[PDB]
């Protein structure tokens, strides 16, 4: 054996064990989710409060790309930041040449190819993050989830991290109960509930909720963080459902 | 710089080179030796652009000396002249070419023959019985066409050379402050101190 | 990273030997024997082709003996493909020297440079050395007739008579036995063929398993001629010395 | 074990051992403490000597007039990273006439450290940093780890026995956060914090290192007789 | 500028003026045109002020590095050749320098090298460099003997700069004197032409062209 | 990133073997049989078209390739390696010869250039040797007709006739009995078909056999007229119909 | 094998830690700092009696105000000294002043970690850098291949270092004269050296504000050796 | 480019590649340097398993770097050519810029620096060569003899030997060389050098090379007969 010691090496199965090992790092991370809605997307993440000394609201994890795309990830946080930095470069060069802001499927393949490139050589390490991202473009709303292998698909709802299975089960209920569609303001409230429900798989430390959203009607197609009254309203909705 | 002459006779090559170094309206020096010994039996005189002349001469000198140490052997005058020509032939298509004209006087010990090569800054090589660079040639070539014989002695060559310097001192516009004369033969290179 | 797969071709053993050079020499010891013999009036190059097939085109073939310029030739022992890389370099180097100095390159200078290239592959670059040993046979007006040998280490030495490739130990003993300094070319031709005939791993030495060449001053007055022997000429010289 | 030969290799449980070994170098380092109020931010560092004949390794480095850090681990790696911060703070001033936000300073260090954890040949940085600063949004304290993880805090501590100070600050949180417009009291709280990490040794005059930045205070370091006030 | 340096029985005299010009504008009257490289080496400056000042100070740093590396003071020949090879690399770029590298070493004795920005390097006994070089030559040549005393050689050098300072519009200010011996260089003062001219005129009886 | 493999992947073993070259030759041994026979007025190169599937169109896969109008190539071993070698061989014939001398290279020199390319894959950083042996048949004015074999090491040998690949040992023996120095091209084609039938197992026809010749100039294949000196390619690929015609009088 | 810039599980760089072992094999070098000057002394340690000991150059001038002593793979020090000298002279060119001893040391220490897969391995030599400047006066630094430097009142490096350092711990005080320091280096060198100490196998040097960095003659050191032996016998 | 760090530290603090390069030197033929009152003599062993050699053209063991300095070596022959070439180029470069030939110390320092560079550069192995560099500084009559080795350290020697069985000949020189009175003449210096090689060599036939360097670029190589006379004379005094 030794097939798992080097990246880009095929095992006799036809697998790249190094990528599968990166997936383990992702499974270790905190829970993050994405919910596609009527005219946009909603992102939410679990922030473990390690200590009282952490300044609340001041370790932001959701990142914006361009002015219309939002990204959130689970696993190695620095690896996620590297991927967003690339995403921003890719989006800038697309806007530079083609004028229009990068479409979400276009943006999804830019990250996809870049992450896939890090499975081609033994001189680089695969990304230790699964990234949930999306936004609003000329063709409406799109939600994506990208994995260490470079594999990505479009999603109605997405989840990754330590509470992914709890979150996925909750997401599947929304898709079944709302075939016509979920509203942006509803999705924000649901996102809060699902993070609170997915927190059961990480319940030693208590946590801080962070939400963002892009919506054609609510945020005018731009990425914005959910703060203040709308955030506390979403937190209360979630608190009511766990009890 | 300015005046460099060369005469090949029966058994030796004689190089005469002006002693003046002028810059502007001032003769800065009247005892300048415009020559480098490339090897024990090979001498090179040079004239041309300020700085370029000595820089080139010493660069060639270093290379020939390097060859001599590497092979424990002296390159023939023909071989040295070909090396020098090629360096100039490269130079002329550089960003800043060497503006240097040279005469190479040597005694081939294998052939037991004196040899004189005239090479201009373009890399134009010719073997000659007598040679000159710059305006000097316009007087000396015709003079030597008349008085030169191929079987002359070194003493006859020096008298023939005195005739050239006298003509130049009479008809040339500039004061070149006389010449340093050197003889290349089977016993190597030596300088005539009273000319 | 890629460190895992690096053989480290340019390192020392604990004994102070270069692994790859030693193994390249081991490779060369299985190649067909080549012999050089320097006489007072010329040089002989003789080499044994590696086990021939009857359908091999013998006349339009070159495997052992190559021309570097009009005054210098080489006998090869090892990988032919490796030798041709080095031969083309040597050919170019000779022309560079001629272009620079308007004189044919002295034999040792050419030999030193080719040997310096081999040396480089043993000290830096992480590549395998050339699996080739040369016998250089040439003439210049400084030292006259000269024989050299170089090997994968890049070390070269001069010889009166020398063998490379297979059975060098036995071949060298035989050459050391019958060689003398006042020898002529035609005597050297006979010694070369006799030595191969005794050291050969084949049943009997024939014309189709040999390459032969002489470098004589046997042209007309003070000039050197290279003669790469044709098949029929090797057949005749083999009969003339009574080997077949 | 078989997956710690370089940073480019993941272990079967998804760990980077070279990054974890770099993290270990910080744990061996001498303790340093960071804490802030709303007006000031304070670093306190325990310096370490080779023996009684040697000097005490300096732990605190100034990055700009409004920013600086303290180090724990490989000091040369702190020099490289601090120098990078000095340049980034400086770029922001020359090009934008803008003091670099302490948060951006953290983002820049995170991204620089990360690149060393994904490529062959390189190694992770072997040092932990505590960055303090005062910018357009008030006082700040950051904790840098060479994994790339940067974290904004009210107070913290890194190095050997840092858990003592970190527990103390966690208790004292409600007190020291409201020490506004009083430098000497915020330092006293930090000096008392670092005292919870001491064993057999006590704070002397050439042992203690204190730094402060705030609303009307440039980033300045105190050593020698200037820290005698706080012992 | 007018700068000179000549060799004689008692070593080397070096004399320079102190004027700097920008066209016809007199920019300075108190410029230092001699740079002291070490206790045994001097450099004179003529041509572009920045070119001279920058590269001769740089030359001093190279000479220091030589004696650190070789545990021996650099020769005048080697020091001059560092400068000449440097400016030759910039040949055509437009550097403007006329310099003289003066000094004493054991192996060479007193030595003077002329180095300029088109790459000319010349060993010699007497040189005058600058816009007023010809005026200095006129006086220096017509009074020079090898057997001059240290006192007379100092005066001749001083008097030659004065001659040029007077006639050359782009020379003047004051005269700086130096004497180089086997023991090193010795500074022999700054001499303002404002007072020196009248003092020389009165005492020597020369400069009869001028209204007394 | 970047190619960090700047070191040799083929190195000498203690016994003196170059492992990767030996293993490449082993790959060639596994390959399908191809052969070449030199006649007095031409050369023939032939091989079996091993079809990967009956749904595959074996006409789209050419094992015998034109390099120059007078030179053709066939192989045994790994097809993909051969394909890129043909691309490189065609280009080098232009860049390092035709663009200099205004004419096509003689067989021996083109062969030499291909050998160089294969030798470099034996020594250069981060590459394995090519897993093929080539048989190159050609004609040029001053050397006449020739036939060469190029091995993974980069070694090449001129042949009167030979075979490489699967059943080369038996095929070479067959050719030794039949070859003489008076063979006419048609006699060589006949022997080629005979020799190939021994190694081929399944169908033996013009659709399962690929065969080309280097013979007379073909003015009809030139594509133009008007230049007397230009007389057309000596390389010609025998059609599926042309092969079957000769298989009846076999 | 393994990466050159690899961390051990204890959080140390393997190569840096191994180069420290090479330095322990090196000959002893001792430095002592006083208010009258800094003294640098080394063990020459000739491998054979035929070797001309005065050609052994383990004390070296960097500038007039900075001197340097070495221990370990001394061939590795040549490029470090070359850098130090260039750094010192370059700073004088850019700023028309002497460069601070600490700044010099920092510049040399910047080279240290510039290795990996830059040079192929760390330096196998430790340096004692002694000098004077107007700001911080007489200083002694110990520069390691880790890129770390400590200021010392006194320091020993090499094979006899840990024994010599324990001796320096007792003997050093803030009122030592230069002469007292000279004798102290000779005394401690004689203790840890294998062969018997004399003027041919040990070398002294000092840096003072007034006279700068000076390597002592064999005649001068011989008298200090004789003065030392007499003083130890005198009680 | 090939980047691998081949020369690296081991746990005990040794650079094995440098130390294995010293083993190559130990395998090489013996070389000895002895400096007298007014000369330096370089002696070299030549192994006699090679008969049928052509000594006219075979590379000599002692090489001229300039007209006043010579270099002999022990170890890999191919490696030594690279060092000799670089040294010869630096010799001419020094004459060009300093207008003075190299000192023997400077030339040695350069060659030693090159050797050191190959011990901490990526992609290269150390030179398997130790050198003896001898000569006279320009306008100086004091003899100079230096030794270099793969690590890059160099030093001056009154007399020294390198190569195989060098420890035997060093033993001889250590008791036979008086520092207070070096070989006063050329004859004495050559004899002591030949004597020292005869402790190790075999036959004093075509096995010993001797090169004598005197002040002001006076370098000459002794012939077989000249050396054979020393061999003949030494053996007759020995039978006592
Ligand atoms: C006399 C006075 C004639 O100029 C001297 O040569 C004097 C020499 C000197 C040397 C060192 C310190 C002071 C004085 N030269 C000058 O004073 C010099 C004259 C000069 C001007 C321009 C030149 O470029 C062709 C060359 C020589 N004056 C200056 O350098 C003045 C102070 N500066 C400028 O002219 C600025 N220029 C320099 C060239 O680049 C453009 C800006």
């Amino acid at each position: 054996t030794g097939y798992d010691l080097s990246n880009s090496v095929f095992s006799p199965d036809g697998r790249n064990f190094q990528v599968e090992y990166a997936v383990k790092a992702v499974e270790n991370g905190t829970t993050s989710i994405g919910i596609k809605c009527n005219d946009g997307v909603v992102f939410a993440v679990e922030k473990l409060i390690t200590s009282k000394l952490l300044v609340p609201q001041k370790n932001v994890k959701i990142q914006v790309v361009d002015r219309h795309i939002g990204c959130v990830y689970s696993g190695l946080i620095p690896d996620g930041r590297h991927l967003v930095n690339r995403g921003r470069e890719e989006a800038a060069s697309f806007k530079k040449l083609y004028k229009t802001p990068i479409p979400i499927p276009a943006f999804a393949d830019r990250l996809g190819q870049y992450v896939q490139a890090h499975t081609l050589y033994n001189s680089v390490r695969p990304f230790g993050v699964s990234t949930i991202f999306g936004g609003v473009d000329k063709n409406g709303a799109h939600l994506y989830m990208l994995e260490p292998s470079g594999s990505y698909w479009g999603y109605k709802g997405a989840a990754t991290g330590k509470g992914r299975q709890s979150a996925k089960a909750e997401l599947e209920k929304l898709v079944d109960h709302h075939p016509e569609g979920l509203s942006a303001r509803e999705a924000v409230k649901q996102a809060a509930k699902i993070i609170y429900l997915a927190h059961e798989d990480n319940k030693e430390k208590d946590f801080e909720l962070e939400i963002s959203w892009c919506s054609l009607s609510e945020t005018n197609g731009l990425h914005k963080f959910v703060k203040g009254d709308l955030l506390q309203e979403a937190i209360d909705f979630a608190q009511k459902e766990i009890n | 710089m300015d005046i460099i002459l060369g005469i090949r006779v029966q058994d030796s090559v004689i190089l005469a080179s002006s002693k003046a170094v002028t810059r502007g309206i001032s003769v800065l020096k009247d005892s300048d030796d415009k020559t480098r010994q490339l090897s024990p039996h090979t001498l090179m005189s040079f004239a041309g652009e300020a700085g370029d002349t000595v820089q080139f001469a010493e660069y060639i000198q270093a290379n020939i000396q390097l060859y001599s140490i590497r092979e424990d052997y002296e390159l023939s005058p023909q071989a040295v002249s070909s090396f020098v020509r090629q360096e100039l032939a490269k130079s002329i298509r550089s960003r800043r070419p060497y503006q240097v004209n040279v005469l190479i006087g040597g005694y081939d010990k294998k052939k037991n023959k004196p040899e004189l090569y005239q090479i201009d800054y373009l890399g134009t090589k010719v073997e000659l019985p007598y040679g000159a660079h710059g305006y000097s040639g316009f007087y000396t070539f015709s003079l030597l066409d008349h008085h030169y014989r191929p079987d002359m002695t070194t003493e006859e060559g020096l008298d023939l050379l005195k005739l050239c310097v006298q003509e130049l001192e009479k008809r040339m516009p500039m004061d070149f402050k006389g010449v340093i004369v050197k003889i290349v033969d089977k016993d190597g290179i030596r300088q005539v101190d009273d000319f | 990273g890629s460190r895992r797969y690096d053989s480290r071709t340019t390192i020392f053993s604990p004994e102070g030997r270069l692994y790859q050079v030693e193994y390249a020499l081991e490779s060369i010891s299985h190649a067909g024997t080549a012999i050089g013999i320097m006489a007072s009036d010329g040089i002989v190059l003789a080499a044994e082709r590696k086990v021939t097939s009857t359908l091999l085109e013998q006349d339009t073939s070159t495997e052992k003996l190559y021309k570097l310029n009009d005054k210098i030739a080489v006998a090869v022992a090892g990988l032919t493909a490796d030798a041709e890389i080095l031969i083309n370099t040597a050919r170019i180097h000779a022309q560079n020297y001629l272009k620079t100095y308007n004189e044919d390159i002295p034999v040792e200078i050419l030999v030193r440079r080719l040997s310096d290239i081999k040396q480089g592959y043993t000290q830096h670059g992480g590549l395998r050395p050339f699996g080739v040993s040369f016998i250089y046979a040439g003439y210049d007006d400084r030292y006259g007739y000269q024989l050299y040998t170089s090997n994968p280490s890049g070390n070269y030495t001069g010889w009166k008579a020398i063998s490379v490739g297979a059975n060098t130990s036995a071949a060298q003993t035989l050459l050391q036995m019958d060689y003398k300094d006042d020898m002529k070319v035609d005597d050297a031709i006979e010694l070369a063929l006799k030595t191969l005939s005794k050291t050969t791993d084949s049943s009997a030495l024939t014309y189709d398993r040999l390459e032969f060449a002489t470098i004589r001053k046997g042209a007309n007055d003070g000039e050197v001629y290279q003669k790469i022997f044709k098949p029929q000429e090797i057949k005749d010289i083999l009969v003339k010395t009574g080997i077949t | 074990n078989n997956y710690d030969g370089d940073t480019v290799t993941f272990s079967p449980t998804g760990r980077l051992f070279q990054v974890e070994y770099a993290l270990e170098a910080i744990k061996q380092g001498s303790v340093t403490v960071g804490l802030r109020s709303n007006t000031h931010a304070v670093l306190v560092a325990l310096k370490r000597n080779a023996d009684e004949l040697s000097s005490y390794q300096k732990k605190i480095i100034k990055c700009d007039e409004h920013m600086g850090l303290s180090l724990a681990g490989l000091a040369p790696d702190a020099r490289v990273l601090s120098n990078y911060l000095r340049q980034q703070c400086n770029y922001s001033s020359l090009v934008f006439n803008r003091k670099l936000a302490v948060e951006r300073a953290g983002h820049l260090l995170c991204d620089k450290a990360q690149k060393n954890t994904q490529s062959y040949g390189g190694r992770p940085y072997g040092v932990g940093l505590l960055i303090i600063g005062y910018d357009k949004s008030g006082a700040h304290l950051l904790e840098f780890q060479p994994s790339g993880n940067v974290t904004e805090l009210y107070g913290t501590a890194i190095g050997a026995r840092s858990q003592g100070a970190k527990t103390y600050l966690e208790r004292t949180l409600d007190t020291f956060i409201k020490i506004d417009g009083n430098p000497d009291e915020l330092i006293k709280a930090g000096v008392e914090a670092i005292s919870q990490s001491l064993r057999d040794e006590s704070l002397t005059v050439d042992n203690l290192s204190i730094a402060i930045v705030g609303k009307d205070t440039p980033f300045t370091i105190y050593d020698g007789e200037a820290v005698a006030k706080y012992i | 500028t007018t700068t000179l340096a000549f060799r004689f029985q008692g070593g080397i005299i070096v004399a320079v003026d102190s004027r700097a010009t920008a066209g016809n504008w007199v920019a300075s009257q108190t410029v230092k045109k001699v740079i002291e490289i070490n206790p045994f080496l001097l450099g004179t400056m003529a041509g572009g002020t920045a070119d001279c000042q920058f590269w001769e100070t740089w030359l001093g740093s190279q000479c220091r590095l030589h004696e650190l590396r070789e545990k021996e003071r650099i020769s005048v020949a080697a020091a001059s050749k560092i400068l000449s090879n440097l400016v030759y690399q910039y040949k055509g770029a437009g550097l403007s320098m006329g310099t003289m590298i003066c000094g004493y070493t054991r192996k060479e004795g007193p030595t003077i090298y002329y180095v300029d920005s088109d790459g000319t390097r010349l060993k010699g006994d007497i040189f005058c460099v600058g816009s007023g070089q010809t005026f200095a030559y006129g006086v220096l040549d017509s009074n020079y003997k090898w057997d001059l005393s240290v006192e007379d050689a100092l005066y001749l050098g001083k008097r030659s700069i004065l001659a040029a300072a007077h006639r050359d519009a782009y020379s003047g200010g004051s005269v700086n004197l130096y004497h180089v011996t086997e023991d090193g260089w010795i500074y022999h003062g700054n001499h303002d032409v404002g007072e020196l001219f009248w003092k020389v005129k009165e005492e020597e009886g020369s400069f009869n062209n001028v209204i007394g | 990133m970047t190619d960090r493999y700047s070191f040799s992947l083929t190195t000498f073993s203690p016994s003196g073997k170059l492992g990767q070259i030996d293993y490449a030759l082993t790959a060639v041994k596994q390959g399908v049989t191809s052969l070449g026979i030199k006649a007095t007025n031409g050369v023939v190169i032939a091989t079996e078209k091993k079809s990967s599937s009956p749904l595959a169109m074996s006409e789209t896969l050419s094992k015998v390739s034109l390099l120059t109008p007078d030179i053709g190539a066939v192989y045994s071993g790994m097809g993909p390696d051969y394909r890129v070698l043909v691309d490189k061989s065609r280009k080098v014939a232009h860049t390092s010869y035709k663009r200099i001398y205004g004419e096509y290279p003689p067989t021996k020199l083109l062969v030499s250039e291909v050998a160089k390319i294969m030798q470099e894959a034996t020594q250069s950083g981060g590459v394995r040797p090519f897993g093929v042996s080539l048989l190159i048949a050609g004609h040029d004015e001053f050397n006449g007709f020739s036939l060469y074999q190029v091995d993974p090491s980069g070694s090449y040998f001129p042949w009167k006739a030979t075979a490489i690949g699967k059943g080369s040992v038996a095929a070479k023996t067959f050719l030794e009995k039949r070859w003489n120095d008076e063979l006419e091209l048609e006699d060589a084609i006949h022997i080629a078909l005979l020799t190939l039938k021994e190694s081929v197992e399944g169908e033996f026809n013009g659709d399962t056999i690929e065969l080309a010749i280097i013979g007379d100039e073909n003015p009809d294949l030139l594509g133009y007229t008007g230049i007397p000196t230009d007389k057309g390619p000596r390389f010609r690929k025998l059609t599926s119909q042309e092969i079957n015609d000769r298989l009846e009088a076999l | 094998d393994r990466g050159v810039s690899t961390f051990s599980p204890e959080g140390r760089l393997f190569q840096v830690e191994y180069s420290l072992e090479a330095i322990k094999l090196g000959s002893t070098a001792i430095g002592i700092a006083t208010k009258e000057g800094v003294v640098l002394g080394v063990e020459k340690r000739a491998t054979s009696p035929l070797l001309e000991s005065d050609s052994i150059e383990k004390i070296v001038e960097i500038d007039r105000h900075i001197g340097c002593a070495m221990s370990g793979l001394t061939a590795d020090a040549r490029s470090m000294i070359e850098h130090a000298r260039t750094a010192a002279v370059t700073h004088n060119l850019y700023y028309d002043e002497d460069i601070n001893v600490e700044s010099l040391t920092q510049s040399v220490c910047d080279l240290a970690l510039r290795f990996g897969e830059l040079m192929s391995r760390p330096f196998g030599v430790a340096l004692l850098i002694a000098g004077h400047d107007a700001d911080d006066g007489y200083q002694l630094f110990h520069a390691e291949p880790s890129g770390t430097f400590y200021r010392y009142n006194a320091k020993a490096i090499g094979s006899g270092s840990e024994g010599a350092q324990a001796e320096l711990l007792n003997e050093w005080h803030s009122s030592l004269t230069l002469k007292e320091a000279e004798l102290l280096v000779l005394k401690i060198l004689k203790q840890v050296m294998e062969e018997k100490l004399d003027e041919n196998n040990a070398q002294l040097s000092c840096i003072t504000k007034q006279d700068g960095f000076k390597i002592y003659d064999n005649e001068k050191t011989a008298e200090l050796i004789k003065e030392l032996k007499e003083k130890e016998a005198a009680e | 480019g090939y980047d691998r760090a081949l020369s690296i530290f081991s746990p005990d603090g040794h650079i094995f590649q440098v130390e294995y390069a010293l083993e190559a030197v130990k395998r090489g033929t013996c070389a000895v340097g002895v400096k007298g009152k007014n000369c330096v003599v370089l002696g070299c062993e030549r192994r006699s398993t090679l008969k049928l050699q052509d000594t006219r053209i075979t590379p000599s063991k002692v090489s001229k770097i300039d007209s006043h300095v010579v270099l002999s070596f022990s170890g890999l022959n191919a490696d030594s050519r690279i060092l000799i070439e670089k040294a010869r180029v630096e010799a001419q470069s020094h004459r060009l810029t300093l207008e003075d030939p190299v000192t023997v110390e400077y030339l040695t320092r350069y060659v030693a620096g090159v050797q050191q560079r190959y011990t901490q550069s990526g992609g290269v192995r150390p030179f398997g060569v130790s050198t003896l560099i001898a000569g006279f500084d320009p306008r100086d009559d004091e003899p100079k003899l230096y030794q270099t080795e793969p690590s890059g350290i160099y030093s001056s020697w009154s007399a020294q030997t390198i190569g195989r069985n060098s420890k035997t000949v060093r033993e001889f020189l250590e008791k036979n060389y008086d520092r207070k009175e070096p070989p006063a003449t050329v004859e004495e210096c050559v004899k002591l050098t030949v004597r020292s090689l005869l402790e190790v060599v075999q036959t004093g036939a075509k096995n010993i090379e001797i090169t004598v360097v005197k002040p002001d670029s006076d370098i000459v190589a002794l012939s077989s007969e000249e050396i054979n006379q020393y061999v003949t004379q030494i053996e007759q005094e020995k039978q006592e």
